[PDB]
């Protein structure tokens, strides 16, 4: 679904450059739950934004559902920005003069889908993330485990096609991350949508399928796990983190 | 670094952003010193009327300052709340006030005296054409000159030093107090405060549309009436602005679930929240503006029907009460080379009664209903009804009566003579006068009877009310002509100004109407823009407190041609809303009492009301630009 | 785009109008002038400013309608003179841009030549050494040994020769000429260079010629003989290779047959191909497959047409039809 | 700028002046209309234009002024937002030429890679049959013949590896590696590589390695003490080259010294300059020079200093001074 | 450095009074990162009134640098406070109208002293932050994460022994908080000055070295890190936030 073919971007100043891409490319298939991870001083966060549309590419081709826009104007791209490529950022991004329901259905407002189709389909993403006894509540009454579940029910609910998590569970417990996880890793079964994840806590990273190690823009190989228990595969995830 | 170029670079940066508030002050400075020079320009002793002339116009003056004083104070309290971040920077970094105060007030004695400068010497220019626009509405002919007049320069200075003193006393104030170094669900009373006002602005209405109707009918009883009708409008205002407009916001809010598009998440999440922080500032917004609609209304109305109501207080051309001065008079015309239509009829005053015809209420009495002072005419005089004996035909229409005195259908009259009393019927009511209003008392109509029994009411002659000269010689005049020659013959005819023309009965009301409505256009003028300007001061810290809303909104994917589509109507409905309720207000006072002024109504009021909308909604349409450069520089 | 010159000028035609405005009300609250005589010049004055509109309008946008057509257009030059002091600016700046870029583009071209002339030095460098091991190499008796090397260095030697045609076709446009050449000797030479191949792999040859003379250069025609009896000798084994020149009509063709494997008729379209190599046998992968496509694009300048007729299991069959010698009449009068 | 202003606009601030003028002049011979009540139109007139002429002057030349400071030094990005349309079409054409000057650079750089990339091919294709040539070679009885063709394909392997360490070393800053090597194999390989030529020259050599760690990488230090002894070889003939290593204190020297006729005092310095060739003996015209550019440059990496002490008829010391230890740690650490 | 000893804040408003603080006491050496975070209604802000001379101190004994605080008039103490103090805001205060290299610059700009030392000062801290490129622009021109870049530096100009800090991430993103936060602990180390943080979030806070609890007054159950990993420590103190 994903077609990336030796995509550049220097991060420079307009007199000293600093090369950051070396040599990268990628293939996803649809219904694959990758994770991306590696280092500090890497640029997989860098990664993660050239394969959307927010960070324009210097030299390279982008292939996305067999569209094309690596020569893309600003508008349309913009266009085709809104209407497919959920994202789930680090931060809520809730408005707070809103309820809950309010704030997902907010951007489903300019498709102009009547009252009972948008409704419906608003009940039927708010009883899977388990916060439907929440239709009416404003943002400052509900703990913060329950808003990063808000802002992910706002991403799955126009169907895109990838969605683009940066590390959701970067402020929250135990309880609450394994929940978060739980759930999402259960939709993304339920319904078929590739979800691509840039993640540092191992323990988040285990119940994804294909893992790639970005180290300094190369690739260095990528697990594929398969069928297997998922505590062998965390303890083969330990292995190779001990190894860089 | 040097304090200088500091101080400098704010002031630019002031002079940009604050550009309404100079117009401002140029306006009113250019206005003051155009009404003081007009105050002593000598050809304003021209306009001859009841009012003294030139002691309008300082009441004009002495009104107008205080507009704008008070405009003036509020603003500039507004402009340094928002330097306190700066005061408690500069306090925090060791310098002390009295070195805050000389630089942030060392950058308004700038902007103020150069707007003041600008003002006296754009007001020279302007006077000319404001005593034309004057003298053209009084209908008089004289001259015009372009002249200084030094005494106004000085009433300007003064009076506007004396304000600006004001303004350091009361800046000096928060510096001094502010040294601390300090860097959603409606309720139960919330919806009963929310209900009455609403209840209590409709009362208002509807004791104002009986008024002068069946009750309250006495000279006494008419205050508390007006009392209660201003004090229940102007709390019903204010309450409205306090929790009406949550009110009704909330119910359209929970009416619609959840799916709001972009347009309602930018108004309603404003509207509900911050109209009702300012309840003690739009009350007296829209009361004021309702004042001046409704005045100027009003006094306009009063214009039009100037030439009617001259010739239907006088019937003829002229009108006379002695027979030597009337002799005289045509024996001048006689070599006037102008043929003038002499006519006379002999008019006999009696009482009658026709409280069976009042359709009404018996309160409607006016004096008694059957010892009421009337006037009889001949029906030989009359050349155009033939009546018989038994009836009767009022005659005039006198529109002030058809709203009070209520008449029925044919019924008895009953004339009280010495001992004898004929019943008549009522037939119909005429619409064209036949006596001058001194014969005929107040407004009261003029009967017409037959021949045959004026034989016998001359015979009569009760004498025990009758007027001193029961006699109506007036002269007429040839076809439409020059009447001036004549008019002046006339002045010259009568020294002790007891008798009545047509064309002077309609040159007093003119000007005396014409002098009112020149002053209250020009005060609500001034009205208008400071209105304007102190509105558009407050969106600024709106926008502003909305910055961080936009950014989130930003990264959905909105463009900056949504967010600005739904600032235009978020604005619109910000804006309409206090125009509303003072039109509806200014509609209200206009139609409950337009009948005691003239006779037309809706030529005058749809133009004045279409001129306030139409300067109104500039200041409208220029906030969107400021909300546009706040919302591309948040990314 | 009428209307993006009139919202151009929306601000001035409202100070006309304000003006226009203006003008007429103090005429009428004055006594002394007369209403009706303004009213008129207004009238007058309003016509006259439509048309006035019209002319500035049809002057004034023709400059940036003309470089908005050269935006995506072919040619450069289509910018009119510039007139008024705000066109020289824009004038100035374009040039600007469109200089630098020239200047860019022939820096680095003028890089690239001088890259490669170092190669060509160093290539030559490269060579004498070869001259002297072919010295070395005639100086051997040892019958075998001597054999090799001389079949080693016919690889060798072959290959940078391809190397050198091959560099020098990139500028062989510089490099036209015609002249004269016999035939015989120059394929007698040739055949004796290779006779260590023909000796290893015994190979014979059947000369039947009747053509002698064409009209090309000596050096380009020559290395197409080289590299066209190479190709044939790499790809025959053990068989008698029979060069048959005849003048067929007009044109003299270089038919060369021989009784080798051929080239597999799906495969004769590729040929001509860049680095197109035989799959066939793993002994063509050492050929580097270049010959063909540089000899396609070296005949077409001099109109030899290379007839292909290769049937695979028998042998390939090269018709060299060389060009019409009177069509070469307009070249030399040129 | 306010005369560019004024020259621009030139037919609309007459435009409007014609009028006032008109009105003065229709206002002089008609007696219905006064001469002192037509001046104040004129005087308010005036005024209303002149504050409009400088509120829209700040407003006009302000984007041609942003131009004009760009021009094409820097800040491609410097010029202001469009606002009306004749600006919006400016900005297309600019944005235009940039992108395809930006095109153009682009394709050029794809292109030259391309043909180092067809260069990297054709020198591997090259590479191959030397070994096949080395294979094929190692199979003679003969002494003088065999070491004269050993010498010669020994020349043919250095020259062509100096161009493998030139196209290496054209991107040699993204192959570092810092690790401890042994300098008695390299060394025994290096001289192993020039047995026969030694022999033919007729030079021993004398080992003594006092010091055994060196802290650098392999091939390039290997190929510079190969080109250092090569150079000291041809300054000699018949001499023993006296091959002395010790660790001066912390860091490792290796002194070649030879009693050769050695480097003249003046040129001593300017050994290591480009293109440097000795006229004193014509035999040194083989020698390409290069060597010890590329040398010296990459020794900047290997912070290894070469020491020269070189006296002329006398000998060259060619002493090498391998960096501390301890100064590595702030490069391996890091 | 600060050695407080029951530390008590005067109230008594109208008719009710609040003991919100009841005498606290802070051991505090140099070279250290301790923060206090409380939750809400606890007058942490209260806190800072105390301890940083806001407002008029009513009870508790401090010694700062060796130097009590309690013996001398108003002005001496803002003297003190002016040359030995630094503050950080929450929400930044850089004047619109200056550049930014003059607003870093200010608080030096009234002592009179040598421009090239000035200089100098300015040059090492903005190198050491890294906002040197952004030295001739205005501060409307430049993101959030600038500016609050410059207010920080504009503490660490005048040669201040402790560096008060409100939370200095409420108004920012997630990247930048932890860019700011990142840079901070790295100018700890370099020179020795004492930050004593008042934050809200754990995030922010599990970055120090210690670790103050209070829920109504003297209550300390202080942690104390020594060894972990920050991540380990981060999730011990949200737990024991949730827990108390
Ligand atoms: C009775 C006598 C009546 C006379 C009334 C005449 C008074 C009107 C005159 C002058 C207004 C004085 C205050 C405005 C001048 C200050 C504006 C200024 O200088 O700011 C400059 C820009 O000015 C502006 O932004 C405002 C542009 C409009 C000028 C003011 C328009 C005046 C009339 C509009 C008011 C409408 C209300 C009318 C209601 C009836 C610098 O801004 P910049 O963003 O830095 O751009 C620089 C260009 N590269
Ligand atoms: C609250 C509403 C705010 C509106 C403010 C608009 C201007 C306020 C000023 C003056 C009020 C004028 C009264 C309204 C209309 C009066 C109607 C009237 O007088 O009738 C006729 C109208 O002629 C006039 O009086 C001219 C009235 C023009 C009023 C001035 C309007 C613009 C005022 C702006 C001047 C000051 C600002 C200076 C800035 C450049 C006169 O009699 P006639 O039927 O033409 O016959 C004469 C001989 N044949
Ligand atoms: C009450 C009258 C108001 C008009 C006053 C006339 C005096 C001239 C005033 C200045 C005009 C300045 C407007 C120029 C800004 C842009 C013009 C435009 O966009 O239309
Ligand atoms: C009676 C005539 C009324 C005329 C009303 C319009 C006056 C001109 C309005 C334009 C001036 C302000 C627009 C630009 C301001 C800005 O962008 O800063």
């Amino acid at each position: 679904i994903l077609e990336a073919n030796k995509i550049r971007k220097s991060y420079g100043n307009k007199l000293n450059k600093q090369e950051v891409l070396k040599g990268i490319d990628i293939h996803i298939e649809k219904g694959e739950f990758v994770s991306i991870m590696g280092a500090s001083g890497s640029g997989k966060t860098t990664l993660l934004n050239v394969l959307s549309s927010i960070d324009q590419v210097s030299h390279g081709t982008i292939h996305i559902n067999g569209n094309d826009m690596t020569a893309m104007k600003e508008k349309q791209l913009a266009e085709f920005r809104k209407q497919h490529l959920g994202f789930i950022f680090q931060d809520y991004n809730l408005l707070d003069t809103l309820t809950v329901k309010e704030n997902i259905l907010l951007p489903l407002s300019i498709t102009k889908l009547s009252k009972k189709e948008a409704n419906r389909k608003f009940e039927e993403v708010a009883k899977e993330l388990g916060i439907y006894e929440l239709r009416d509540k404003y943002p400052n009454e509900i703990s913060g485990g329950q808003k990063q579940r808000t802002s992910a029910g706002r991403a799955f609910i126009h169907d895109p096609s990838i969605i683009f998590a940066d590390e959701p569970t970067g402020a929250l417990d135990s309880k609450s991350a394994s929940d978060l996880l739980n759930k999402l890793s259960q939709l993304n079964q339920k319904r078929n949508a590739t979800i691509i994840m840039v993640t540092h806590d191992p323990v988040a990273a285990s119940y994804c399928g294909r893992v790639i190690f970005i180290k300094d823009g190369q690739m260095y190989t990528q697990l594929n796990k398969g069928g297997q228990d998922r505590q062998t595969f965390f303890q083969d995830i330990m292995k190779t983190q001990g190894v860089l | 670094m040097n304090i200088n170029q500091l101080i400098l670079r704010n002031l630019k940066k002031n002079l940009r952003n604050y550009y309404l508030y100079v117009f401002a002050l140029i306006f009113s400075v250019a206005l003051y010193f155009a009404f003081v020079t007009l105050q002593y320009d000598p050809a304003i002793n021209e306009v001859k009327a009841s009012i003294k002339g030139a002691a309008a116009i300082k009441t004009a003056s002495i009104l107008l300052v205080a507009v704008v004083a008070i405009f003036i104070l509020y603003a500039n309290t507004i402009f340094i709340k928002r330097r306190s971040k700066e005061i408690g920077l500069f306090q925090l970094i060791g310098m002390t006030k009295h070195k805050i105060f000389r630089i942030l007030s060392a950058e308004n004695v700038m902007l103020y005296f150069g707007s003041l400068a600008i003002g006296v010497a754009a007001g020279f220019s302007i006077s000319k054409l404001v005593l034309m626009i004057l003298f053209k509405i009084v209908d008089v002919k004289a001259d015009a000159k372009l002249h200084f007049s030094e005494q106004a320069l000085v009433q300007t200075v003064i009076v506007f030093c004396g304000i600006y003193l004001l303004i350091m006393i009361m800046n000096y104030t928060f510096i001094k107090k502010q040294s601390i170094l300090s860097l959603k669900k409606i309720s139960f009373f919330q919806m009963l405060i929310g209900a009455l006002g609403i209840v209590l602005i409709l009362t208002g209405y509807y004791v104002s549309s009986e008024l002068f109707g069946g009750k309250f009918k006495t000279i006494n009883e008419l205050f508390v009436a007006m009392s209660f009708i201003l004090g229940s409008v102007i709390i019903g205002t204010f309450l409205f602005y306090k929790g009406s407009v949550t009110f009704i916001s909330n119910i359209i809010r929970k009416s619609k679930g959840g799916y709001l598009n972009i347009s309602e998440v930018l108004s309603l999440s404003s509207i509900m929240f911050r109209m009702k922080s300012n309840a003690l500032l739009l009350t007296i917004i829209t009361t004021v503006s309702a004042l001046a609609i409704g005045l100027l209304s009003l006094a306009y109305i009063s214009y039009y029907s100037s030439e009617k109501t001259a010739e239907q207080n006088v019937a003829a051309d002229f009108s006379f009460m002695n027979e030597k001065d009337a002799k005289l008079f045509e024996n001048k015309l006689r070599e006037s080379n102008i043929s003038f239509v002499k006519k006379a009829t002999p008019v006999l005053q009696a009482n009658v009664d026709i409280a069976n015809i009042m359709d009404g209420t018996p309160k409607e009495m006016q004096g008694d209903p059957g010892n009421m002072q009337l006037a009889v005419v001949s029906d030989k005089d009359v050349k155009g009804v033939d009546v018989a004996a038994g009836e009767a035909v009022f005659s005039g229409y006198t529109d002030l009566l058809q709203k009070i005195m209520v008449f029925k259908d044919s019924g008895v009259i009953k004339v009280k003579s010495k001992h004898e009393t004929q019943p008549l019927k009522y037939k119909g009511l005429r619409e064209e006068f036949l006596v001058s209003y001194t014969f005929t008392s107040g407004g009261m109509p003029a009967v017409i009877v037959d021949d045959s029994l004026f034989k016998q009411l001359d015979k009569d002659k009760d004498p025990r009310i009758q007027l001193a000269q029961s006699t109506f010689i007036g002269v007429n005049v040839k076809h439409d002509d020059q009447m001036e020659k004549a008019n002046e013959l006339f002045q010259q005819v009568n020294k002790k100004n007891e008798h009545l023309s047509r064309l002077d009965t309609s040159a007093a009301q003119k000007s005396l109407f014409g002098m009112v409505m020149f002053i209250v256009g020009f005060l609500g003028l001034t009205f208008l823009i400071t209105s304007g300007c102190i509105l558009y001061f407050k969106q600024m810290g709106e926008s502003e407190d909305e910055k961080p809303s936009y950014t989130i909104l930003r990264k959905l994917g909105f463009t900056q041609g949504d967010l600005i589509k739904g600032i235009r109507i978020k604005q619109m409905y910000n804006f309409g809303i206090p125009l509303v309720v003072g039109l509806f207000h200014s509609y209200f006072a206009v139609q409950s009492g337009w009948f005691l002024f003239g006779s037309e109504v809706w030529a005058p009021m749809i133009m004045v009301m279409v001129l306030y909308t139409a300067l109104y909604s500039i200041f409208g349409f220029l906030s969107v630009l400021y909300y546009k450069k706040v919302i591309k520089s948040s990314l | 785009m009428i209307k993006a010159f009139l919202i151009e000028r929306r601000s001035w035609i409202a100070a006309f109008l304000f003006q226009q405005a203006l003008m007429l009300f103090i005429a009428f609250v004055d006594p002394s002038i007369s209403f009706g005589n303004v009213l008129y010049m207004v009238y007058l004055c309003i016509l006259f400013f439509i048309i006035f509109l019209w002319f500035r309008y049809r002057k004034e946008t023709a400059f940036y309608k003309s470089l908005k057509t050269w935006e995506n257009n072919l040619d450069v030059t289509a910018i009119n003179e510039p007139e008024t002091p705000f066109e020289a600016m824009v004038e100035r700046s374009i040039a600007g841009q469109t200089e630098h870029l020239k200047q860019t583009a022939a820096r680095h071209r003028l890089a690239l030549e001088n890259e490669k002339d170092e190669l060509m030095a160093w290539i030559h460098e490269v060579k004498t050494p070869l001259t002297a091991m072919h010295l070395i190499i005639d100086r051997m008796e040892e019958k075998a040994l001597k054999s090799q090397l001389s079949y080693e260095w016919l690889r060798i030697h072959l290959l940078l020769d391809q190397q050198l045609h091959q560099k020098r076709i990139s500028f062989i446009e510089n490099d036209l000429s015609v002249e004269f050449i016999q035939l015989q000797p120059l394929i007698f030479k040739e055949i004796k260079d290779l006779q260590s191949w023909c000796i290893q792999k015994g190979i014979g040859f059947d000369i039947q010629l009747e053509a002698k003379e064409v009209l090309s250069d000596a050096k380009w025609l020559a290395f197409i003989i080289r590299q066209l009896l190479t190709n044939a000798v790499k790809y025959s084994e053990a068989s008698e290779i029979e060069i048959k020149s005849f003048q067929k009509g007009e044109q003299t063709q270089l038919q060369v047959k021989d009784c080798g494997r051929g080239i597999d008729p799906k495969d004769v379209p590729r040929i001509f191909d860049k680095g197109f190599t035989s799959t066939t046998d793993h002994h063509d992968q050492a050929s580097t497959g270049m010959g063909l496509y540089l000899a396609k694009k070296a005949a077409a300048p001099l109109l030899i047409h290379i007839d292909v007729e290769s049937e695979f299991g028998a042998g390939t069959v090269f018709t060299l039809t060389f060009p019409i010698r009177n069509q070469f009449e307009h070249v030399i009068s040129v």
